């Protein structure tokens, strides 16, 4: 389990130094200083999507329930974010998808499907996060939460999600399961901190003024 | 349970059956004559010619009356026609105007002059606007009806069928003979354009 | 622990009353002003907007439809206007027992006692009810179906 734990470890670091090292910001592309990558106007996650590939191949060869999640993560943000933006109709997602057929949630060919479906999966990696009973971001060793992530990571998903109900009708529409799907909160929620409560009632609140539910 | 007081009570635990007055409320028959009730009317009509002012103001303050009864009798007609009470059912709601305005095609003239009117025409330049016309109105028919201010009792009492309903709704009556039956009325009736538009979402 | 609520169209509460079982002998203590309008209040938003529709063939009568994280709601909507809410269930377990017919014959049941009082000419729309008399039946026709 070892190298489960050292694959694990430099995985993540590695999964999410590339991403944030890689098309951080593009449209002038200062190509000095090349070291850590090749940071030109055509370097948008390459090498950061075969790294997070490779990543999401050795955790889910590692076999973890906690960490394993955010390969997930790295996959589902680089199929987010260099496959939508900055794309170009590259979308280099082969063993992305390779990986939703192996641990969870394949078969989709959309934009705004195969994001809430691998979305669904992490959830589900982060629900199968038992009981870790450790420290991994050791921001916080003894006072710490699972709780204090996963609303992070679901409201990731609101925020991801919740848009593409337009506010214009009939242009973009599926059901109105948002907030059937949003009422996921069975979660104490007693001050951790402040500021996490003060953005999640923000964007709860936001949400559904977007809506047109305003009770 | 007052608007000042709370919503405070007591617990289940006992069993006050002290009721004084609830009763049948069944489709009874005692049919009294159209003289009794056209007297009614008229010293209605002759206590609102003599409060009111000029056309409009009394065309409203005839109109108020439908207002009053128009929700009393939409919601027993509704509970009689699409349902002591041992209750099988309760059936479909307000669908769309084209039920609503069946609805009193069907059966609020037949509960109420024991026939049908004889249209319910869709319009043909518009949509918004919709048209009702009965042939021979029966608690107007002795009133010279060369002014049509005299049969907005029953423009009235179809707007409080539909202000219920969810469409807000201008309702009109015109006088048009455009047969051999003689003094038939038109209920042209129109919307407003947002729950035409609620329609207009996806018909 | 169960909790009536009639609430009209421009969101006025026509009736709205609490009662509680003696096996509790008391109801939702330092729980029972969350559970109250706001609760109810985006109960009338989710049957504002489940109504109008067809689909989420009885479309009066709608049974369980929400779920705060201490209990669940029900509904039902009529075509007078009005929305009844009964708000039940102990406090200490999360209830789960719609029991979906008996309570479909208060919904019907409670409705011609509105009926009655709806034709009482003198009684206005937008006004609530202090019967004496139409309050102190219900909670007996609650003795009915608990």
């Amino acid at each position: 389990r070892s190298q489960q734990k050292s694959l694990g470890r430099q995985m993540k670091i590695l999964g999410n130094f590339q991403l944030l090292a890689g098309r951080y910001v593009d449209a002038l592309n200062s190509f000095v200083d090349a070291i850590t990558t090749l940071y030109k106007v055509r370097d948008y996650l390459w090498l950061g999507s075969a790294l997070d590939g490779i990543s999401i191949c050795f955790l889910l060869l590692s076999y973890r329930n906690s960490i394993s999640i955010a390969a997930m993560q790295s996959p589902r943000n680089s199929i987010m974010s260099l496959s939508a933006p900055a794309l170009n109709i590259d979308v280099e997602n082969i063993n992305l998808p390779l990986l939703i057929k192996c641990i969870s949630d394949k078969v989709l060919y959309y934009y705004d499907l195969s994001l809430m479906h691998n979305s669904e999966y992490a959830p589900q990696v982060v629900y199968c996060e038992f009981l870790l009973k450790t420290l991994t971001f050791m921001t916080s060793c003894y006072k710490s939460s699972e709780f204090s992530k996963d609303v992070l990571d679901n409201i990731v998903k609101n925020q991801h999600r919740a848009l593409s109900d337009i506010p214009n009708s009939p242009m973009f529409p599926r059901f109105e399961v948002y907030f059937y799907s949003n009422k996921l909160f069975e979660l104490q929620l007693k001050e951790m901190q402040v500021e996490a409560q003060i953005k999640i009632y923000s964007t709860m609140a936001e949400v559904y003024r977007l809506l047109g539910y305003k009770r | 349970v007052g608007p000042k007081q709370a919503i405070t009570s007591e617990a289940s635990t006992t069993y006050y059956i002290s009721r004084i007055y609830s009763e049948s409320l069944l489709f009874k028959r005692q049919e009294a004559s159209l003289s009794a009730m056209a007297f009614l009317f008229q010293e209605m009509i002759s206590q609102l010619h003599r409060t009111c002012k000029t056309a409009g103001d009394f065309e409203t303050k005839l109109s108020d009356y439908g207002h009053n009864i128009g929700i009393r009798l939409l919601e027993l007609l509704n509970f009689r026609a699409s349902s002591s009470n041992y209750i099988t059912k309760m059936r479909r709601r307000d669908l769309k105007i084209l039920d609503i305005l069946q609805f009193i095609h069907g059966t609020l003239w037949s509960y109420l002059f024991n026939h049908v009117s004889d249209d319910l025409v869709k319009s043909s330049e518009r949509d918004n606007e919709y048209m009702i016309v009965d042939n021979f109105p029966t608690l107007t028919q002795f009133i010279p009806g060369e002014n049509v201010s005299c049969e907005y009792f029953v423009c009235g009492i179809i707007k409080g069928f539909l202000f219920n309903a969810g469409f807000p709704c201008g309702v009109t009556a015109h006088r048009m003979p455009q047969g051999g039956h003689s003094q038939r009325t038109v209920y042209l009736i129109q919307f407003d354009r947002q729950v035409l538009d609620r329609e207009g979402l996806r018909f | 622990p169960q909790y009536f609520a009639i609430i009209g169209k421009k969101d006025n509460p026509v009736y709205e009353i609490e009662f509680t079982n003696a096996e509790n002998p008391q109801g939702f203590p330092q729980d029972l002003k969350e559970l109250n309008p706001f609760i109810l209040h985006a109960s009338l938003d989710i049957v504002e907007d489940l109504q109008w529709q067809i689909n989420p063939t009885d479309n009066c009568y709608l049974g369980k439809v929400d779920h705060f994280y201490g209990l669940a709601i029900t509904a039902y909507i009529s075509y007078s206007g009005m929305k009844f809410v009964m708000i039940h269930g102990n406090s200490a377990n999360s209830s789960v027992v719609i029991d979906d017919n008996n309570m479909r014959s208060f919904y019907q049941e409670v409705h011609e006692l509105y009926v009655k009082t709806l034709m009482n000419p003198f009684y206005k729309i937008t006004d609530p009810i202090r019967s004496p008399a139409f309050d102190s039946r219900v909670r007996t026709l609650a003795r009915k179906h608990l």
